[PDB]
RNA sequence: UGAAAUUCUUGGAUUUAUUGAAGACUAACUACUGCGAAAGCAUUUGCCAAGGACGUUUUCAUUAAUCAAGAACGAAAGUUAGGGGAUCGAAGAUGAUCAGAUACCGUCGUAGUCUUAACCAUAAACUAUGCCGACUAGGGAUCGGGUGGUGUUUUUUUAAUGAC
RNA sequence: CGUCGCUAGUACCGGAACUAAAAGUUCCGUAGGUGAACCUGCGGAAGGAUCAUUAAAG
């Protein structure tokens, strides 16, 4: 184990659920990862360094790195944990305008038929397709396995194009099914 | 899919057909057979082919032990991919899916029938019988009528048929002219294709296109072998004296593209 | 496709046999960069054996961090060009040949309801090399104020565009590219626009984003070992 | 089968941990 | 129809083949695979 | 005594490119991708393929000489998506995996200030 | 691409790096915030004229509101004649036609997409809401101007301005 | 337990012999359409389901 160092930067938005979600960030890391953390305010980035004399998992520092990166671009804290508990959990991110050129209201409207009312739509995603979604503005990242995520991926897509949302529900139960067959 | 609810406009069909007793009708795709079963009253033999095996067989228990039996005659599998046997007349209930490939398919097989009422959907209707200057004349308008000639039987409501088709059909009826013209099918719709890209294009519009000069200038060679400047100067040319350049290929009738395909032979250069 | 079931390929009909390693043939060589940086070293390249090899060293170019070569994080976020030039014994002769930012921290200064100011000037040193600067700034928001954002009059964007471009014209023009260089280092020049520009309106964020050399003087080989020593 | 529409109260790592059990 | 009659009598005069004959079919393509080119050369070849 | 080379990684939606070169980027070291290591055009970005991906070159940079990688992932950028995918990250924890230091991670996707029209259409794409 | 084949590729494809050429277009900042009669309008700089609002103890003195007739402009698409032709792309051609969440996918691509000189004058051209004038509640944000403060910061000599 | 077949093979002069054969989304305007129960290009509309985060010159 070689001394490597890792530095995500956080935007500013995200600073204040750091600094009160803080205190369940670096235990994980400094216990069960074995790395040294520092956030730099100067630089109002995140530091993370594997300790030769005591980290023994190499993959610990990116496994961090990528942890401190879901909580970065907005995923819930236990959502996070996942990273570091499993090895097999990616983010696909992607733009709506990636899928399709809308502006104005009907990139506004888009954006409320993939969260749906009280954000049902998006949590319909989530149980049924076994991930975690964060849509931000016009930003979509999701998080879980990597078929899984492509489950999610295709869903929010046809919601995207037009699709409405109980359609795309009565889909949701279809590959759920499926999901709990295999 | 939908089926025919009306049993009026399936008699006004047959009728329409005037089905001689001497002559043998085709039907493609009778289904239920509620229109086959007047054909074989009045129809000496008639051939049936249906690209279910279930429909026949159903269709086989509606005819089933009648004396009209005996003349009906059941095929399978899809029309085109088997060559079909002579019949004296056409009338069917087709799949638009098909109905474009079939109609020519008719028109192409020797000894096609004298008259066939076919049902389309409204806007290839009125295609098939757009003419000249008409705001839905087309390529195929244009290739149809040369070889047939076709005429607008009746309109069938969406209602009538359950479920309801969001497009409306009208029943027509073409008959193939016989003998049928002597021009080259080819040659025709290589000349129909080139000044059809654009009806609203002046027909010179279209030939002054780059790739297809390319092709027109290819074939010219070949008929040598039976300058490309040149080419464009010949071509430039003969629409000059045939006056056609300037006048819209829509506008133009099918007596005017004959002037054009002839003007082309005088130059010694063939469309296809 | 890898499978071997998949339609022969116009290279698959014929293949040349791999029967030479090619990096037993290759040759390794040591990149260095000009005395203006503390870390002279910055690794090494490799190259085919002469038969030359120098041919294919001349106009390579290596990008690094600056953070390396100043061995400071203060410059992790920044990004410099250097060309090959000239090759004695191994070590191969670098000189500027330009420098830019990371994306991660580009998008980290874009940031809403503050309005972005870009200047861009093209203009050559006193060594006559025409190089092109880009120079960003941000609008900021006072201590005491209580409005969300901080937004300028398109007036005084105009009027910042010319202060920036008046000085950023100012010193390459009464300075050489090494002493240009000099200069981007310790970044000495936006603590000079932030003054000049301290009047008009609070700025934030204020640097060079990138530089291009667009074109070249006759070569000085002489110019070029002084620069390293 | 009717899909629960609301936040899960059991998190993605909690998941996948009742997959593996 | 006269007119059209005795046009069409003229075509028959001036009749040619169209076997080798590019069908205007091509005119959207505008590029040949390689595939394409090699029927194209054997068949000029066949023509001599 | 620390040679560095550049491990610059291309995860598009169809296919992972794991490619290592020298500092200059002229000189190529080993270029891998996910459709050499896997049977089935279906799992060519799928983060499995990346993984063997990235474990042939780690091996072959080791015989080479090289000890250290900078990391320079991007996506197909352009008028597509700006993000690198599951495959890249997966190939990139794998270098982490064959024991390759990391120098410097970085994400050089193309962006443009200005771009041509998609590939969709007006009613969009990826159905 | 849900799956594959047409497609390019040992004359080296794809990918790497140093460049050059062409034609479109102004990302992130970007906000139903701003301007314009509407349609519409986002790089820098210069020139040409135009305009809303504000200040005014300056000027004319009914010169005004609405508008058949009549006139200018009018998104996208569309027509004529030149230029240009990167990307995308009606039509056409062609690969595949197996599997229903991924069921319409792929390659080539004509006209067009850009521009010059004229026609065409149509949109859910929407606030599905004529124009002008008066009056009828509280609240605090934004944009432009103006007034007041013995308010903060800067001018790092003061200050005066600028920003709050 | 028998006769004649049928399938594969070997040779012989259609004919005549031999061997083997154990499985079970809704539209507007315009322009087009030759695998049209409908498709396609351009621009516009909602008469279409807003979740999370968000003072970081803090
Ligand atoms: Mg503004
Ligand atoms: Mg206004
Ligand atoms: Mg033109
Ligand atoms: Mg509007
Ligand atoms: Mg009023």
């Amino acid at each position: 184990i070689k001394f490597e160092s890792r530095k995500i930067m956080v935007p500013p938005h995200r600073m204040t659920p750091l600094r009160n979600s803080w205190t369940k960030i670096y235990p994980p890391l400094v216990e069960h990862l074995k790395l040294q953390v520092r956030m730099n305010l100067k630089t109002k980035s995140v530091e993370l360094r594997t300790n030769p004399k005591f980290t023994t998992d190499p993959g610990a520092l990116q496994k961090g790195a990528d942890f401190i990166k879901a909580f970065t671009l907005g995923f819930d804290l236990d959502d996070s944990i996942a990273l570091l508990r499993l090895d097999d959990l990616y983010i696909e991110t992607f733009e709506v305008k990636d899928v399709k050129t809308l502006t104005g209201d009907h990139l506004s409207r888009a954006i409320g038929r993939i969260a749906g009312k009280d954000g049902k739509t998006k949590f319909a995603i989530e149980n049924a397709t076994r991930t975690r979604i964060v849509l931000a503005d016009s930003k979509i990242h999701i998080l879980g396995g990597f078929t899984h995520i492509r489950m999610a991926r295709e869903s929010v897509v046809s919601l995207i194009l037009g699709s409405p949302p109980g359609k795309v529900y009565g889909n949701l139960r279809t590959v759920a099914s499926r999901l709990k067959e295999r | 899919q939908h089926i025919l609810k009306n049993p009026l406009v399936a008699q006004g069909i047959v009728d329409k057909a005037q089905i001689r007793p001497s002559d043998v009708v085709l039907e493609v795709g009778p289904g239920t057979g509620n229109l086959t079963v007047r054909i074989l009253e009045q129809a000496k033999n008639v051939v049936a082919v249906e690209m279910d095996p279930r429909m026949a067989a159903e269709l086989t228990k509606r005819v089933r032990g009648t004396p009209v039996e005996k003349k009906l005659e059941i095929m399978l599998g899809d029309f085109m991919k088997t060559e079909l046997p002579y019949f004296d007349i056409c009338i069917s209930n087709t799949p638009y899916q098909i109905s474009s490939p079939l109609v020519f398919k008719l028109i192409n097989q020797p000894r096609p029938p004298r008259v066939s009422i076919l049902m389309f959907q409204r806007e290839f209707a009125l295609r098939l019988l757009a003419r000249p200057g008409d705001s839905l004349y087309c390529r195929l308008s244009a290739n149809v009528q040369m070889w047939a000639n076709v005429t607008h039987i009746m309109k069938v409501g969406k209602n009538n048929f359950r479920p309801p088709p969001q497009v409306e059909s009208s029943v027509v009826r073409l008959e193939i002219k016989n003998p049928r013209p002597q021009v080259d099918y080819n040659e025709w719709d290589g000349l129909l294709r080139i000044v059809f890209v654009r009806k609203n294009r002046t027909i010179s519009a279209g030939f002054k296109s780059t790739t297809v000069m390319d092709i027109l200038e290819k074939n010219y060679k070949t008929f040598l072998a039976m300058m490309h400047d040149v080419v464009k100067e010949k071509i430039d040319t003969v629409l000059k004296e045939t006056d056609l350049g300037d006048k819209r290929a829509g506008k133009c009738d099918q007596n005017d593209f004959l002037r054009l395909l002839y003007a082309f032979h005088q130059v010694g250069i063939h469309f296809s | 496709a890898v499978g071997k079931n998949k339609r022969l390929s116009k290279g698959k009909k014929g293949q040349k046999k791999r029967v030479v390693d090619p990096f037993t043939r290759k040759e390794w060589f040591d990149i260095k960069a000009p005395s203006t940086f503390e870390n002279r070293n910055v690794g090494k390249t490799l190259v085919n054996k002469s038969t030359s090899a120098s041919d294919a060293l001349k106009g390579r170019v290596v990008e690094v961090c600056l953070a390396d070569l100043q061995g400071s994080e203060d410059h992790s976020f920044r990004k410099i060009k250097l060309r090959v030039d000239e090759v004695q014994g191994k070590n191969l002769l670098t000189n500027f040949h330009g420098m830019d930012f990371t994306t991660d921290k580009l998008r980290s200064m874009v940031r809403k309801w503050q309005t972005l100011i870009e200047a861009n000037v093209t203009v050559k040193t006193s060594d006559d090399y025409v190089l092109r600067i880009f120079a960003i700034a941000f609008t900021r928001k006072q201590a005491n104020q209580v409005k969300r954002h901080s937004y300028a009059q398109s007036s005084h964007i105009r009027a910042i565009r010319k202060v920036i471009s008046e000085i950023l014209t100012k010193e390459v023009q009464g300075s050489t590219l090494a002493q240009l260089t000099s200069k981007l280092i310790p970044e000495v020049i936006n603590k000079e626009i932030e003054n000049a520009t301290k009047d008009i309106f609070p700025l934030q964020n204020i640097h060079v984003r990138k530089v291009k050399l667009l074109k070249q003087p006759k070569f000085d080989v002489g110019a070029l070992m002084a620069l390293h020593g | 089968f009717e899909l629960s529409d609301v936040k899960s109260s059991k998190s993605l790592a909690e998941i996948y941990e009742d997959d593996y059990t | 129809r006269e007119e059209r009659k005795t046009i069409i009598g003229k075509l028959q005069d001036y009749k040619i083949d169209t076997s080798l004959l590019t069908s205007s079919k091509r005119l959207g393509e505008g590029r040949q695979t390689k595939k394409e080119e090699f029927k194209e050369a054997l068949s000029l070849e066949r023509q001599g | 005594s620390q040679v560095f080379g550049v491990a610059r990684i291309y995860a598009s939606f169809n296919d992972t490119f794991v490619h290592v070169t020298d500092l200059s980027g002229k000189e190529t070291i080993a270029r891998v991708t996910g459709g050499m290591k896997v049977k089935a055009d279906r799992d060519e970005s799928s983060p499995y393929a990346a993984m063997l991906a990235a474990q042939d070159v780690a091996a072959k940079c080791k015989e080479v000489g090289i000890t250290a990688v900078h990391v320079k992932i991007r996506a197909t950028g352009g008028t597509r998506t700006k993000t690198p995918g599951p495959g890249g990250q997966a190939a990139l924890r794998a270098l982490a995996r064959s024991g390759l230091r990391i120098g410097r991670i970085e994400d050089v996707t193309p962006v443009p200030s200005d771009s041509t029209r998609k590939k969709g259409g007006r009613r969009g794409r990826r159905l």
